[PDB]
């Protein structure tokens, strides 16, 4: 099963309330951060809810995306990678503070429109749920902002550089789904 | 032969002494496994094993860093913390421009950056420009290029171990030559692919990439590799990568440093299962003639990079 394209989900996460330093981490070298799979986890825990140890086969919505809980199960390559959403310049941390994050979308065949979708509707559940926390009391709530798709198709590292195209920058997620499909190169 | 250049992420960390080559060549092969099916690619294994690498080094701006030759020549007893040469600085070793045996200490005390890199009287200037220092000598400037942090993680019960995160300054990028060793262009677009992919993919472990981009030579690379110049007949040469030997050019290994080069520790149950290790020349060793390498076998490249040497 060869690899078909990478679909980059670059943008602003914005905290609504303060945080204090599970969620948020100071990282080794001093930097406040937001770790990936803390993030990821939570949507995956918001995701899974809204479908009725985290899951764990190889043909399934979540588990196609962010993988199954267990290496001998996979059927199929996972497909979305979350990195670390570092603090931007200008024990808690203040509102109104902002972490560029990135999503790494792994698109082998043609009908993983809808996990990209399903994870951006993930992104929608966590935006007015919370950050930190888990099921009955979380804390910490955060918006979605900015948000940018950028595409590298298969063709884009074998030389081409022009086949790399770019969105502009939406305000919301609501945005995105018209802006997903204006974008499909393979 | 190509050079291809690693232009690090804002906020990135790495993950890996220096990245050698066959862990590069695991990512190439990776890569090319992810572009093309684990089965066109033990359909060309015998074309991608026969490339030539060097090891992750390091460039700023026009400088480019190679290993110290492992030549005694090079050995207060100060000179025991330097391990790199600009490249521009190692063909002055080599056109006598440059004094080693007499000159040490104009080159230790105007020429060294913190004690560890030794560059050319034309590269202090833009040193100082880039870094902002205005001491008169390099000795007295201590700059901050990486930044490294040890860190306690656990392999939660089980094995304690260190790993050693390592931060670039903005003004440092990673480099490494490659060597295709062939001409098949549905071939070489897919090498190039394989090794672009790395912007996206990483290296160790991830530490990720804002640009990887493969470009030509530069000037003292070129006028150096040339096979039609000068240094082409010199007789000895340094390795810029990890060498695993072949029977035969073990009679051309000169000085050397040894490494182990192997696997993971995969569970508790192997700690009774005896541990296989491959043996390689640390980059920087000196071999007459000409070293050609071999590829161990998951595989283990050992096809360095040579770099002609005159002691
Ligand atoms: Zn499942």
């Amino acid at each position: 099963l060869t690899l078909k394209g990478k679909v980059i989900l670059e943008g602003i996460i914005e905290l609504e309330t303060g945080m204090h330093i599970n969620p948020v981490i100071r990282d080794a070298f001093g930097r406040i951060l937001i770790p990936g799979s803390s993030l990821k986890g939570k949507i995956r825990a918001l995701l899974e809810r809204k479908d009725g140890l985290p899951h764990d086969c190889g043909e399934c919505e979540i588990c196609k995306i962010f993988g199954p809980h267990d290496s001998k199960n996979i059927k199929e390559p996972v497909r979305v990678i979350v990195r670390d959403a570092y603090l931007q310049p200008e024990e808690r941390v203040v509102a109104g503070s902002k972490f560029k994050f990135e999503v790494v979308f792994n698109i082998y065949k043609e009908s993983d429109k809808e996990l990209i979708k399903k994870f951006i509707e993930g992104m929608k559940l966590l935006e007015d749920d919370y950050l930190g926390g888990s099921g009955s009391r979380g804390y910490g709530k955060i918006k979605f902002r900015d948000i940018k798709l950028i595409c590298k198709p298969k063709e884009y590292y074998e030389g081409n550089e022009n086949s790399k195209k770019e969105s502009d920058e939406v305000e919301s997620l609501n945005e995105l789904e018209s802006e997903l499909d204006k974008i499909w190169g393979g | 032969m190509k050079m291809v250049v690693l232009k690090p992420k804002i906020n990135s960390k790495f993950h890996f002494k220096i990245f050698h080559s066959n862990s590069l060549f695991s990512a190439i092969v990776n890569n090319y496994i992810k572009l093309y099916g684990r089965e066109d690619l033990e359909k060309n294994i015998e074309k991608i094993k026969n490339i030539r690498l060097s090891s992750l080094l390091y460039k700023i701006k026009n400088i480019y860093l190679i290993p110290k030759p492992e030549h005694p020549e090079f050995y207060p007893k100060d000179i025991k913390k330097i391990q790199f040469f600009s490249i521009k600085a190692y063909k002055e070793l080599l056109d006598n421009e440059l004094d080693w045996k007499n000159k040490i200490k104009h080159i230790v005390d105007y020429q060294t950056i913190n004690k560890s890199i030794v560059i050319s009287e034309k590269e202090i200037e833009e040193i100082k420009r880039i870094f902002g220092i205005k001491a008169e000598k390099l000795k007295h400037a201590k700059i901050s290029l990486i930044s490294k942090h040890l860190e306690q993680k656990v392999a939660d019960k089980g094995q304690l171990y260190n790993i050693e995160f390592i931060k670039l300054n903005e003004n440092v990028e990673f480099y490494f030559l490659i060597d295709y060793n062939n001409e098949d262009k549905e071939f070489i677009k897919k090498l190039e692919a394989s090794i672009k992919l790395i912007e996206d993919e990483g290296l160790g472990g991830a530490g990720f990439f804002e640009k990887v981009e493969i470009v030509d030579l530069p000037e003292d690379f070129n006028e150096i590799l040339d096979e039609n110049s000068k240094y082409n007949n010199l007789e000895y040469k340094m390795l810029l990568g990890v060498g695993i030997p072949n029977k035969d050019d073990i009679k051309n290994i000169e000085y050397y440093k040894l490494i182990e080069i192997g696997g993971y520790i995969y569970s508790l149950e192997c700690l009774t299962k005896p541990k296989r290790n491959i043996l390689a020349l640390t980059e920087g060793s000196i071999v007459k003639n000409d070293f050609i390498g071999d590829v161990k076998d998951v595989y283990t490249h050992g096809k360095p990079i040579l770099l002609p040497f005159n002691p």
